[PDB]
């Protein structure tokens, strides 16, 4: 059992008219806590859990940290923007990194930069350095390089920091954040007389990660029989994933849904 | 590198005629973030709609839920325009009664 | 009492007081023209000293000062059309105005138009100015940079006018006053004050103008117009009149006579002492000389400061209001020099004032209409100003002044020619000025018609609007002084910092092909940032009771604007050595400045001039954040 | 635990303290030759940083700095005598030795002998060194300073030497080495740090030499006296060998390749936070490089840093000792060089010990024998260095140090060759240096032969001595930091103002002359003192518990120091801005200085330099009297 | 009854090793209480009352007030003699300031400087200028009168805190300062064929103001037959005083020795 | 201008052998306050002597006193040397019995 704590960055050249380019979304164990917006460039939580339990000190750090990382990447994309000689071009900039904290607590720290949707820089921790994923982006690697101090600072915040930080969101979690729902699964199916359709949906369920299978005359089927399961998103916080399968006009009854979640003690097999 | 988004229509309970339930539209996999989506009733802008915050996947590629409270009938028709700038017109994707 | 408790206070107090009163009584015979150094000047100087005392103010004292200014001479100054052997023709004027610190001396030439002398209006100017007599128009800049602009591509002479568009004034043979001293303070004691003890040893400001400077009334402008071709530049938007160059045949004799007199300066202070730490303090203050009856250029802002320490008296003598820092109240004379009465004090007592005083709060030109409301100031003042005008109520509108969110990043910085300039950039205290004013310039200031009649005429509601900047500046008084925190917001200075990083993206090429990086001064900016940060925190984390570990913060907060002043230049020979808003290589904008000559790949760019430049600018910064931080071994 | 108790706690601590084994432990091959930025000098900078660990101090940290030093090339430099007559070459020697930033170059002309090379030995010689090479003995000045003086004069090379009776060595063969830098720190980053972030912008001190400098030994000397004459003057007292001048046939060519050397220095710091105000802090410090061995000149500095930095982290952890001061430890390196890591520390630093360092204390050549304890330090550590006197005993006379009650008035200041100079002329930071010195130059400084073989052969009760020298540190250090008030003693200033007064009343009569007057310096004296007065009154009317009165009152102590740095001199270019100790015409002496000039009335006299002189000084001092006073309305 | 406090300064320069010239001495109503040495340069009391009655506080104010004189007149004592182009020469300098308080209060002030034993500059605050005593002291007077700064020091000196310190040191010595002893009236005679010489010594008194006179026949002579009172100083502030008288060998008893003295209620009259 | 000192011997108390009494010896009017003085028994200089603070009155001219605890006797004579500048050898004067 690994926690993981991880910041989101995305930003766009043309459109603003004050520098200061990026908008944010902080994450704790694949959990969206906090959000740095474009207009009026403040930070509003999300989930009750920390718009309440977070101490005003903490929020204070959380704010600054994104605050800062706002000007920090600015001037990165500025840099990169201009290693490509673009300018009256409208660019995007992209940046993720976070700490992953195993069961042991030993910790595994990433940053990563995506320039117009794609890989672009990957910081190496390990060796101080970072690897341009294209041609284009060694000017920037080589740039950051001669410095030195920046691989030290990035470092020293995964290494130090980012676990710190996830250790304090966690004991604050405690409650909320491991509060796992079951799924309320419903086989429905669709009749034509070219086939019958069969949906087994997942409905309102937390986290995200569960598994659903088919099973036809109550046995395993492969997976090649059908696509994997789609999980989407509500407006609060809950998920909901479904599995389709095409079976021979007449056939229903012989294939049932198997569904496993951690929410749930032994695994539900539904039937319609 | 441009990317197309991925129109998903669905409800958030089995939709069930008279029981006020919940229309969403989540695009996704899209790049440009900039995008603009619109949920349709018989063909007519909601209004007092929800949405989600932008955010993105390892990809770099964008996604964003919309979905608003709503109370399904056999007469109504519910769909989402999504415009973006790899479309030539907005794409519409109506919703399927049986997602 | 607490904020609100004292916003009430201030704000009824204020509701029964009468400005306009005050405005035209310094208006009177007693004080009419009352030039720096004359009895009219000591006459009101005196005034003031005696309300003060009245005021019953913690304590009430004066400095004296013996500056050198410049009068105009018994001979009459001149500007002559001339005939090619030098002969007499015309005669355009013997202007009644004149330019202080212009050079005594007498030129002829080619009469050839700039637009109001700015550096870029010479840069696109077509007929070459070298070796000919400028004419200008007033406004934009200074006199002091438009004649050293013209100066600095060989003009000879200046000759400056208001032309009606920009300056709507009736009478058209009305003169001005002005002075041409790029610079502040005592020209002759530059660096240093003007005090006996310095037995005035020979030194002379490097910014004194070395070419005749001359004032015209509009008709003066329009008579030599009438001998120059050329439609002067629809782009210009100005009169119809004016022309650039005068005919091949004839040509312009300015000259002028102007003479030095030594004179006596009088600065009178007032103090209301603090509660807690009186050895911190606030000052703010006015200009109390003018050339002609300077109702609005002097007028306003000694009524401001007489009304200001007498409210602030009685709510600490009635109203128990309690400051914890001090505030000075201070009527400085030969403003209109150059904020000479200012800079000596400031040069006078400089050990007295670091980090003692920490913020300046200028009065002058406060009032000069009611449409908008500028600011310029340190950012630090920022978000102060900004809640301010939140609360605060347009005098006409009745809106809340606050009406732009984006009102600071078109905040337009302080100019040589504010009282404030010097404390912020030679001094290193956040200072800060404002007025409701127009998009037009005050016509009148510098002239005969700056009277209580014109400027009640021009804006009844005089009395209202004086309200309403004193209610500005009260709040900002009471903000700075009533409570545990200093109302500075020193995080300001991240978006300065960024926005010069911006500035520099566009010679990312040039550093690159000098083989240099901008990475340390990009990582500079960072550890600012991170400093402002752990500062915050540490307040945060403070419990605002105990007035030692407060004091300990605070103080970390006042040595923020000292430490952009720059530790590598001589304060005597670059005074204003603030990287952000001082005048000199040193500073941020000139390293800018020599980097745009290296497009033109044409001498100008100085190299090592510039790598010596970046290595200073990057360490004033780094050494600013590592200071904020706090304890070297915290680094 | 109040003073009695911690004198008596550090005096047994030091009873049971071995520095011997320490000092010896610093000459083992593991650190033999330690010349800044080698290994061995990393090496023992570890060994430091590891030791200041052990101690576990509040923390320990380093600063790593990049400088350009200078080291002999693969070329031989040497001396040759070329006889002119038939071009026949001697070669009287290719020394082992070297001076640091002598220029490169080779040349040749008559050899003068200058002595010891002081510009007053210049001014008496006969020979006119005018486009000649001087030669010289080591002592009495820096090499700069001789180097210095001998270029003004145009001469052309410098060659040093070691006399036999000077320096009694039995080897004549011996060499030496020493830099020609007259400044501090890295000669290259001029009043600036040696950082990467500063991109090292071309810049040249202008106190690099510019004629070649080099060593000689006594032996070679004598080779080169073998081809001079005309007796060396009785007046000298040396070597019965010299003389000055080579025969008119001969003269001699030197011929140096030094060349620069980028290198890597290593400051390592240890810090003991104080108790209640640990943003205020004294700085301890020893130089670690050495060209040789480097035992007295390196070692003994440094065992003495690492046993205190022991002591007091016991006393704190142990013995219960709450200083309610930090306590800084630093083992700096490149001081052979001029003090460099100390002073790449002070101006990359700046901003952080403004006001927050308040006193260094340097170790460094401590122990060099047992006849006398001189001291050289800020007159405002006079006070606390007397008390110690009284107290502490000599190591074995047992008497007490204070035998002489005027010794105050004998004190000798602070030269560029000491690490202490930097703090106190650059600075502002009150800063002293002591030793157990004899009245003959320790010999083997800068040689191969300073070990411990030596040091202790020379003076065999070192560890006792030793000991004496940590223990007036160590009191230095618990006075310092242990109570409420500083133990910096102001009134100090007072005495050598008057001195100042009376070194000009030589001069009045050229001041009348100039229809100048003394009054108004004679009044600031006056002012200063008042000023002391009223401050020694302010405390004694305080009560010693309110530790925030204490702090306003202690403030006001740390600015004296500060306010005596000039604030009319550029820092980059005048770094030694303290006008009493300092270098350059902001300088006190420098006035009186110029003013010996005017006796012969001939061109040298620069009147309005002078003019400009005595106005700064004087107001230097009136506003560091008019600060002392506090309160600017209290004036 | 009019009390007074008065410091003296003497200086001298050949003689010395280190600068600051002068000694000093307080008096406070003719009474010294306070001297400042030339080696070891400290503040030692003078008489008991002082040397415990004086506060911590008040003894700081007094040293420092002696140091800053020291130094103030050590330059002034400099710029005379260089206006007399002395200098290879020994000479001396004394000044005497100090304030009278009468019944009223009210104060009078005097500042005077003394060249080598005569007359040279006399403060004058009501008109904030030095009158001086000859030519050559005119350069100095002219030198200080230029300034304007220093008169205006010395007045408020006079004027406003040596009066206060005045005050402080009578309530703190109300019972030994004022506390006057009578005198031991002696007389005496010796005797030749010449003629018999009478001797009239009063002694061990305090104050030192004190009236000595013969009667002839019990009835008082001329003030022109003996010469006036010739008081002399015990190593203990106690004083003694004598009068002479030379008479017909023969006629001693006719002559009597009256002793009027405030530390006697009625005029003592000795016979021997 | 220069002054010879005024020397004054004399007793605390009348003289009266037996009983140790004190003698002075009072200089005055002198001005090189330089001066030297020293008190004598049969013509031998006396140690443990004391003396007053020198001072000086409105004329600007110096006085100083010394005295010695001393019992009297018709056989020893005393007298007190005064070495000023103004004088060519130290002046002497003896102590009158009757004074
Ligand atoms: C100061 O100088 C001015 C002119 O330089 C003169 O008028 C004034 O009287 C002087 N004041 C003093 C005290 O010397
Ligand atoms: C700093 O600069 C020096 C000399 O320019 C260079 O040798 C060294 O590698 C640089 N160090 C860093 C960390 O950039
Ligand atoms: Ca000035
Ligand atoms: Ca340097």
């Amino acid at each position: 059992r690994s926690h993981s704590l991880h910041y989101l960055f995305m930003g766009a050249s043309e459109q603003d008219l004050g520098l200061s380019l990026f908008e944010a979304l902080g994450y704790v164990d694949d959990q969206l806590f906090v959000f740095y917006d474009h207009e009026s460039r403040r930070v509003e939580p999300r989930t009750p859990w920390v718009s309440s339990r977070i101490s005003s000190q903490m929020w204070l750090q959380l704010s600054q940290s994104l605050k800062g990382w706002d000007h920090m990447f600015t001037v990165d994309f500025w840099t990169i923007m201009e290693n490509h000689n673009h300018s009256k071009e409208s660019h995007t900039l992209q940046v993720i990194l976070g700490c992953e904290m195993q069961e042991d607590n030993s910790t595994e720290g990433y940053w990563k930069y995506g320039y117009d949707g794609q890989d672009h820089l990957e910081f190496c921790p390990d060796t101080l350095d970072w690897r341009a994923a294209e041609p284009r982006a060694w000017p920037t690697k080589l740039e950051w390089e001669r410095h030195k101090i920046r691989a030290r600072q990035n470092r020293a915040y995964l290494e130090r920091d980012c676990p710190a930080q996830l250790q304090q969101l966690l004991e604050l979690g405690r409650g909320v954040l491991d509060q796992q729902v079951p799924p309320l699964v419903k086989v429905t199916h669709h009749v034509t007389s070219s086939v019958t359709t069969l949906r087994c949906r997942a409905l309102n369920y937390y986290p995200q990660n569960i598994t659903m299978k088919w099973l036809k005359d109550k046995q395993p089927m492969d997976a090649k029989e059908f696509e994997p399961k789609d999980v989407l998103p509500n407006g609060d916080g809950t998920y909901q994933g479904w599995i389709t399968l095409a079976v021979p006009p007449g056939e229903e009854q012989r294939y049932t849904c198997q569904v496993e979640h951690p929410g749930l003690d032994q695994p539900l097999i539904v039937i319609w | 590198i441009q990317r197309t988004p991925k129109i998903q229509v669905y409800s958030r309970h089995p939709a069930e005629n008279g029981k006020s339930n919940f229309l969403n539209c989540y695009v996704s996999g899209f790049h440009p973030s900039d995008i603009e989506v619109d949920l349709l009733k018989n063909g007519e802008r909601i209004e007092k709609v929800e949405h989600s915050d932008l955010s993105f996947s390892k990809d770099w590629s964008f996604y964003l839920l919309y979905y608003t409270e709503f109370t399904p009938t056999e007469k109504d028709e519910y769909a989402c325009r999504v415009n973006h700038v790899t479309l030539s017109q907005p794409k519409i994707v109506k919703w399927d009664r049986d997602m | 009492l607490y904020w609100d408790d004292l916003k009430r206070k201030l704000s009824e107090k204020l509701d029964s007081t009468d400005f306009t009163s005050t405005i035209k009584l310094l208006n009177e015979n007693s004080y009419v023209p009352r030039e720096a150094g004359s009895q009219k000047d000591e006459n009101l100087a005196l005034y003031v000293e005696n309300q003060f005392r009245e005021f019953k103010l913690s304590k009430v004292w004066r400095d004296q000062h013996f500056v050198k200014i410049q009068v105009k001479d018994s001979a009459q100054n001149s500007v002559i059309i001339v005939d090619k052997n030098g002969r007499l023709v015309y005669l355009v004027e013997n202007p009644g105005g004149y330019v202080a610190y212009s050079k005594a001396a007498t030129v002829t030439g080619k009469l050839v138009h700039a637009n109001f002398g700015t550096k870029k209006d010479f840069e696109d100017l077509y007929t070459p100015v070298n070796g000919s007599i400028v004419i200008v128009r007033a406004g934009k800049i200074t006199f002091a940079e438009k004649v050293a602009n013209a100066e600095s591509l060989n003009a000879i002479g200046v000759l400056i006018y208001m032309d009606q568009t920009k300056f709507p004034i009736v009478n058209a043979e009305l003169s001005f006053f002005g002075h041409a001293h790029l610079g502040t303070g005592d020209p002759y004691t530059p660096g240093f004050p003007s005090f006996n003890h310095t037995q005035f040893p020979p030194s002379r400001s490097s910014g004194l103008p070395n070419i005749p400077v001359q004032t015209i009334s509009r008709a003066a402008a329009e008579k030599l117009f009438g001998n120059m071709e050329g439609d002067c530049p629809s782009d210009w938007k100005t009169d119809s009149t004016c022309r650039m160059v005068t005919s091949e045949s004839k040509n312009v004799k300015l000259t002028v006579s102007n003479v030095l007199k030594e004179i006596k300066i009088l600065n009178i202070f007032g103090v209301i002492k603090g509660f807690v730490e009186p050895d911190h303090y606030v000052v703010v203050g006015a200009q109390r000389d003018a050339w002609g009856p300077g109702a609005a250029k002097s007028g306003v802002g000694t009524a401001l400061l007489l009304k200001l320490a007498q409210m602030f008296s009685d709510m600490v003598l009635k109203d128990g209001f309690q400051p914890s820092r001090s505030i000075i109240f201070a009527s400085w004379s030969a403003g209109d020099f150059g904020s000479v009465g200012a800079t000596e004090w400031l040069e006078g007592y400089l050990s007295s004032l670091h980090l003692k005083a920490f913020t300046y709060i200028n009065l002058d030109k406060a009032v000069l209409g009611t449409s908008n409301f500028k600011v310029s100031a340190s950012p630090l003042l920022y978000t102060l100003i900004e809640k301010t005008m939140q609360n605060v109520k347009h005098p006409v509108t009745g809106q809340f002044l606050y009406q732009d969110s984006n009102w600071a990043s078109k905040v337009e910085k302080l100019t040589l020619d504010n009282a404030a300039f010097p404390f912020l950039a030679y001094s290193g205290i956040p200072a800060v000025s404002f007025c409701f004013c127009e998009d037009t310039d005050y016509p009148y200031l510098g002239t005969t018609m700056d009277t209580y009649k014109e400027l009640i005429e021009r804006i009844p509601e005089l009395n209202k609007v004086a309200r309403a900047a004193a209610e500005v500046a009260g709040q900002f008084v009471i903000k700075l002084t009533h409570d545990v925190e200093l109302n500075l917001d020193y995080e300001r200075y991240n978006s300065q910092l960024l926005s010069f990083v911006r500035d520099l993206n566009q010679y990312r090429a040039d550093i690159k092909e000098m083989g240099l990086s901008l990475q340390w001064l990009y990582s500079a900016r960072g550890d600012f940032f991170r400093a402002t940060s752990r500062l915050t925190t540490d307040f945060g984390n403070a419990e605002k009771t105990d007035r030692f570990v407060m004091k300990k913060l605070n103080d970390r907060v006042m040595r923020v604007e000292y430490h952009f002043l720059s530790p590598y230049v001589s304060p005597k020979e670059s005074p204003f050595r603030h990287v952000f808003w001082g005048s000199g290589s040193h500073t941020l904008p000139a390293l800018l400045e020599n980097l745009k000559l290296r497009k033109q790949n044409n001498g100008a760019f100085n190299e090592t001039l510039f790598r010596n430049q970046l290595a200073l600018a990057t360490w004033t910064i780094q050494g600013a954040a590592n200071a904020l931080s706090g304890d070297v071994w915290d680094i």
